[PDB]
């Protein structure tokens, strides 16, 4: 079918800067068009329909257009309200298809994260599980790679990871990063790691412990 | 109004099947068509079929037919949306949408809140809330809580009851086996701790739990 | 040639 391409996952702009999201398709779209915003509380709304262009009962500062195989929507001066992702949609050919969407967030000042490194608890253990948690606080941007080591080195299963979305008060990100194992497998070894590469710098922030030195 | 009020949140073992609604109201039900968007937190949204109320008119997504069945109820102005043989990748949020006609093609101008399907054999069941409490072994100091084992969402974790509310990140729960897991943390001074006790508060309305677990040093 | 609104799909 027909692909709908959004270069652009997530997209950095400041209230009142004129934002632009863009959107283009395998093939010649002819100008049908959709545009649709969906805010973090999941709601989804229209905006803009046919190769752009065309509101609906939306403020004037959302603008669309776009021909053949490109398209945008722009908004000329972004409100807070206007802070959600935007989906682009060809209406085209079947089946309908759409853009992988553009999340925008605020624009803040580099802010590297605060890690802290936590050994199973003994609540845990005593039910043979051991799972060992590392936060990555209030860092800025939202990328980062965390990475675990065990006794030295790799350790990829078991780490299930999650991230909020920015923060209201201040626009920074954190995330928890968690490896679980079998309480012999845990106590089967002896240092634990955490290594956070954030672009705030060239080193990894690094933090663990050792079984032995409790 | 143009509303579109769709079904509540399901939860289904795979290999069986699920019913979906969309209820529409403030226009006629028959003038307008009814599409289906899935929505998988791997974002995207995708086109699952469209329906027509007034002939019953289906049209499909070559990859969700055979599994997918639309119809209607031109009485009671609700669309349904079937999904059978169901999978793991059947969970995500199902939205409806109304089709409007514009100079040659259609468009969606009203969506449903969504619905959320959860794949899983998973029966209700309490979180197990371990206490996270620096390694034996300066002036801020970062304490966890790790809320797993759960099911379904979602819980509702606080630290100390609310008087601790700056410093706090709980993060978003993921489904481990088959069951949910998430974690929390807050950030207090060196003179609140241990001086003074931190506890993470956390609650499963589903399974009526109110657990309240003390953070304290040592492993 | 063509119509503009009030319908659906």
């Amino acid at each position: 079918d027909i692909q709908m391409t959004q270069t652009t996952s997530s997209l950095s702009a400041s209230l009142g800067d004129r934002v632009t999201i863009s959107c283009r398709a395998s093939q010649d779209i002819s100008n049908y068009l959709n545009w649709y915003q969906q805010k973090p509380d999941g709601t989804v709304k229209l905006l803009i329909y046919y190769t752009s262009r065309l509101h609906s009962g939306v403020p004037s500062r959302f603008s669309g257009s776009g021909s053949g195989t490109d398209y945008s929507l722009t908004i000329s001066n972004l409100e807070q309200e206007d802070i959600a992702t935007y989906f682009c949609q060809q209406g085209n050919t079947l089946p309908r298809t759409f853009g992988g969407g553009t999340k925008l967030e605020i624009k803040r000042a580099d802010a590297a994260p605060t890690v802290s490194i936590f050994p199973p608890s003994s609540e845990q253990l005593t039910s043979g599980g051991a799972s060992v948690v590392c936060f990555l606080n209030n860092f800025y941007p939202k990328d980062i790679n965390v990475k675990w080591k065990i006794d030295g080195s790799e350790r990829q299963n078991g780490v299930l990871n999650s991230w909020t979305d920015q923060d209201s008060k201040d626009s920074t990100y954190s995330m928890s990063s968690t490896l679980t194992l079998t309480k012999d497998e845990y106590e089967r070894h002896n240092s634990y790691t955490c290594e956070a590469t954030h672009k705030t710098s060239t080193s990894p922030i690094v933090k663990s412990f050792n079984r032995n030195e409790c | 109004e143009v509303q579109l009020q769709q079904s509540g949140a399901e939860l289904v073992r795979a290999g069986s099947s699920v019913k979906m609604s969309c209820k529409a109201s403030g226009y006629t039900f028959t003038s307008y068509g009814i599409n289906w968007v899935k929505q998988r937190p791997g974002q995207g949204l995708e086109w699952i079929g469209y329906i027509n109320p007034g002939n019953g008119y289906t049209k499909y997504n070559e990859k969700f037919k055979g599994k997918t069945t639309l119809t209607v109820d031109k009485s009671s102005s609700t669309a349904y949306m079937q999904l059978r043989s169901l999978t793991s990748e059947d969970s995500a949020v199902y939205f409806c949408a109304r089709s409007v006609y514009y100079g040659g093609s259609y468009y969606f101008d009203y969506w449903g809140q969504g619905t959320t399907l959860t794949v899983s054999s998973a029966k209700t069941t309490p979180p197990s809330v371990y206490p996270l409490a620096p390694g034996s072994a300066n002036s801020m100091v970062t304490l966890g809580c790790l809320v797993k084992g759960y099911f379904p969402e979602p819980v509702t974790v606080t630290w100390n009851s609310g008087s601790l509310s700056s410093g706090v990140h709980t993060f978003p729960a993921v489904l481990q086996s088959d069951l949910y897991t998430l974690s929390s943390s807050v950030t207090v001074p060196s003179s609140p701790r241990p001086s003074e006790t931190v506890t993470c508060n956390v609650a499963h309305p589903a399974s009526s739990t109110k657990v309240d677990k003390k953070i304290v040093p040592r492993d | 040639s063509i119509p503009t609104h009030t319908s659906p799909l």
